[PDB]
RNA sequence: AUGUGGUUUAAUUCGAAGCAACGCGAAGAACCUUACCAGGCCUUGACAUGCUAGGGAACCCGGGUGAAAGCCUGGGGCCCUAGCACAGGUGCUGCAUGGCCGUCGUCAGCUCGUGCCGUGAGGUGUUGGGUUAAGUCCCGCAACGAGCGCAACCCCCGCCGUUAGUUGCCAGCGGUUCGGCCGGGCACUCUAACGGGACUGCCCGCGAAAGCGGGAGGAAGGAGGGGACGACGUCUGGUCAGCAUGGCCCUUACGGCCUGGGCGACACACGUGCUACAAUGCCCACUACAAAGCGAUGCCACCCGGCAACGGGGAGCUAAUCGCAAAAAGGUGGGCCCAGUUCGGAUUGGGGUCUGCAACCCGACCCCAUGAAGCCGGAAUCGCUAGUAAUCGCGGAUCAGCC
């Protein structure tokens, strides 16, 4: 039951990335759940532009929508092998349970 | 809230009525329940996009602006 | 990255950039991209003169890369050091700016130095370019200088300009004078 | 009014006041910003000047006075 | 904060920047 | 002026637009519900005390309340004379409804948990069946002012 | 309540000053913070590499004076001194500056090229008529076009669909410790990626045209709502007190530590606010709909002791799966009956909880008693054009606690 969480700013960067992981693991584990979408949350943050330091007076508003993708892979085995070396795109941050 | 729900339900019953039959739902949604040139009769068919409204700075409410005085 | 040490992970990058800018100046710094996974950070410094960076037969690249490890211990993790050549330094706003900033330090006619830079940039590629000099021109009363050619128009307007921007400072006995270089390239 | 089980008192004056205790008392005052402190008996007899924010007011503290804050003794607002 | 050392108001997470200013500054380029 | 006239959804009980307008006049703080209730309860009040159907009573009230002529100030060569003038049909309604609610609020009688009786009594008092009450006074007073300075 | 003027004070640290200073820097003043005041204390120096010379040289424990620093000194047993090379100051100057910010102003302008007019500076274009949020567009014209700007291209919110389903729900069936908990199911909500949709496109009216008015459909319109994008410049605008930095000034101190006081003073003046003067209301009870947020010694379920604040105990959560949380206005039933009142809660007496070394000066909270002014506000004056104003409650940053 290896839950994989793939998050990224770009929708494509994930579709590519998460898709790769689906195909690879297909080789040494169960058959993956398939890239599940998980809705995209947008965060609006109004804060000091910089951290405590210069221009505490500064502000600004930011909106950063972030995308997610689970594609769970139950019954693990040499999934790890196909996954470990295989990754590509930067712009993606993946963390696994 | 109960008010919001009243609107959502109102829309629901408006939409379902259309699926059952195109004919019944008329002008707001389909024909008479359905649509118009400009002003909305009831325009039950539309989903009121209105949302609370963010508070803009420099203004108390969002829209509401502080009044001026002789000061 | 990690909630706990995203900041820590970040501080290091500044640390790395700190040395590179100090050392690599002669080389002609343009940008320092930093990619990372675990204890193996990328750092691919871009330079006009890759030679200056590398050293002879790669002797300098060794020292610097080694210097990096001192700062980046095992905890930061060993890091590599890729270097790519900048095709046409003339295109890099950072360089173009630095280029002018240096001449100003020399005490060259600023207005002319500006024309030349716009010309060089304009001369090789670039759909449009513009250079801006701060004040205290010729150690004179603070002023501002301009110069531009080609459509910076269709740039400045955010819509996919792809305008490289760069600022370069210039310490001087008289005082600091900022330099701005804008280069317009094919839009998206 | 009981703040908690242990009465708080900042150490700046305490450590200072008590040292005076073995010699005896200290003539002249003391001066501490720490109006926040509660006064303890060792304080008695002493004269601690408290900070209005403007200045330090001489407050002789007597026994009836102990449970108090010290700040209670130095009023911040003046009619002036 | 960490870089500029402006104490006045640095976010903890970055724990950097002069304050919001450098945070915004670094972000800007 | 303020904006284009927005059309108002007719009243749920009696699908009369004018009624909704009246209700809007009553409401404050967007408490649309309390506002509707007060008007409805008043209508019930109109039913018991008076044999007539409330809808008719109200409409008649507004009619008595609408000013035909109003005086507006204007600067002539000397002093600002108050020129008498007709009132728009749109304007007359807003004034009538507004004046009713105000006069209604004016009434001493505090009946029903809310205002509802004052509205009920006010409307009847307005009717010209009974053309009295504070609302009508203002109306009569304005007209009187006009044509005074004919 | 709060900021300011002023006055007062040992000091009430500093700055900000018409719009664009005054709930402003302060998104957290009891000590701290803290820059002020009182008192105790600390010169090769609080830090760097080094020189000549006399001297005790590692080090460990006391006393005198003191606010502390420091100074003097007793003394078990690398370092001091003399001469030499060489930190700290929120102390002044924002008219020496960087940076950043406010502002006119989200406002409609500023120009070029060629042509044409003029001896020339320059003009024409960019003016005129209609229209627009707009130098926006239309018609006109010795002008014809163009560049920066406007608009558009980008982001968030409105409606629909495809893809994806560990979010979601019996929608739909079987079970239940009846918690969507279990199997199951992607429909729905949702999550995030992409696609559609609005263009005065269609209908009637006026117009030369742009377009103005009106109507239908539609979630939505005639720029649908909010951002990014605030131009060249103006104010010798604001900040050396965030930081940076030229120059000037202080170095037993214009530095540093500490305890205490002050920034919380008041005869008064003003700004911004809160609560309210009540019946479209107040109180008690019962009962119903939300969003966006935050949680490690942190949110605190539930149980117990207390009228209560809160204390004791303790589950889960590591947070779409647990907690903050109750939503308030609202609906239902009762009380009040027009009174300074079951309005209104100032002020004051007493008891007490909690944080914190410590709540006199000078914390918040609870319970009893007290129960003020206030019955709608002079001259004058402020906000807002729709999901806006008005009204109701909820969260957060700072943060021990909290004004």
């Amino acid at each position: 039951k290896i839950r994989i969480t793939l998050t990224s700013t770009k929708v494509k960067q994930l579709e590519n990335v998460s898709s790769n992981i689906v195909k690879n693991a297909e080789q040494h584990n169960l058959v993956k759940k398939g890239p599940v979408r998980l809705p995209t949350k947008v965060l609006k943050i109004s804060t000091r532009k910089t951290p405590n330091g210069e221009g505490s007076k500064t502000w600004e508003t930011y909106e950063m929508r972030i995308h997610k993708r689970y594609i769970d892979l139950e019954a693990p085995v040499q999934i790890v092998k196909r996954i470990t070396q295989i990754t590509i795109e930067p712009g993606v941050d993946v963390e696994v349970v | 809230g109960h008010v919001s729900q009243v609107y959502a339900i109102r829309q629901a019953i408006a939409k379902g009525l259309v699926a059952y039959h195109q004919k019944y739902v008329d002008e707001q949604s389909k024909n008479e329940l359905k649509k118009a040139f400009t002003s909305y009769d009831r325009t039950l068919l539309i989903a009121d996009s209105r949302r609370p409204e963010p508070k803009k700075f420099g203004g108390k409410g969002a829209r509401s602006r502080f009044q001026k005085s002789y000061r | 990255s990690k909630k706990r040490k995203l900041v820590a992970d970040g501080v290091f990058y500044a640390e790395l950039n700190e040395f590179f800018t100090r050392e690599l100046a002669e080389e002609g710094y343009s940008g320092v991209e930093v990619r990372v996974t675990p204890t193996k950070t990328e750092v691919i410094i871009r330079a006009t003169r890759t030679q200056d960076v590398l050293g002879e037969n790669g002797r300098r690249i060794n020292e610097l890369t080694l210097l990096v490890q001192k700062r980046f211990k095992y905890a930061p993790g060993t890091i590599v050091l890729y270097a790519e050549r900048v095709q046409d330094r003339g295109l890099s706003a950072v360089a173009q700016a630095e280029s002018m900033k240096f001449k100003l330090l020399n005490g060259l006619a600023i207005r002319r130095a500006a024309y030349g830079v716009v010309r060089y940039v304009m001369e090789s590629g670039a759909k449009g370019c513009e250079v801006v000099v701060s004040g205290k021109l010729r150690a004179a009363r603070a002023k501002a200088m301009k110069f531009a050619d080609g459509f910076l128009i269709h740039s400045g307007q955010p819509v996919n300009d792809f305008i490289d921007t760069a600022t370069r400072h210039v310490l001087m006995r008289q005082g600091v004078l900022g330099i701005k270089v804008k280069i317009m390239r094919d839009p998206a | 009014r009981g703040m908690t089980s242990k009465p708080a008192g900042f150490m700046k004056k305490l450590r200072a006041a008590k040292l005076a205790a073995p010699e005896n008392e200290k003539p002249a005052p003391v001066r501490t910003h720490m109006r926040n402190m509660i006064i303890v008996p060792e304080m008695i007899g002493s004269v601690v000047g408290i900070y209005n924010g403007k200045a330090f007011n001489q407050v002789e503290i007597r026994p009836e006075m102990l449970g108090h804050y010290l700040g209670e003794f130095s009023i911040t607002y003046t009619p002036v | 904060c960490r870089v500029c050392s402006s104490h006045t108001g640095l976010v903890r997470k970055y724990d950097l920047n002069i304050c919001r200013q450098c945070f915004r500054e670094k972000a800007n380029d | 002026r303020y904006a284009n006239k927005r059309f108002r959804k007719a009243q749920c009980p009696i699908i009369e637009r004018l009624t909704n307008s009246l209700m809007m006049n009553g409401r404050n703080n967007g408490k649309k519900l309390k506002a509707v209730r007060i008007i409805k309860h008043t209508l019930d009040i109109i039913n018991v005390l008076t044999d007539q159907n409330p809808i008719q009573v109200v409409v008649d009230a507004i009619t008595n309340t609408g000013p035909r002529e109003d005086t507006t100030r204007v600067g002539g060569g000397g002093a600002a004379r108050r020129q008498a003038v007709d009132v728009s049909p749109l304007r007359r309604v807003n004034q009538a409804i507004a004046l009713l609610t105000i006069g209604a609020r004016e009434a001493a009688f505090r009946n029903i948990k809310t205002i509802a009786e004052t509205l009920a009594e006010e409307l009847i008092n307005a009717a010209k069946g009974s053309s009295t009450s504070y609302a009508i006074k203002k109306k009569d007073e304005l007209e009187r002012v006009a044509k005074s300075n004919r």
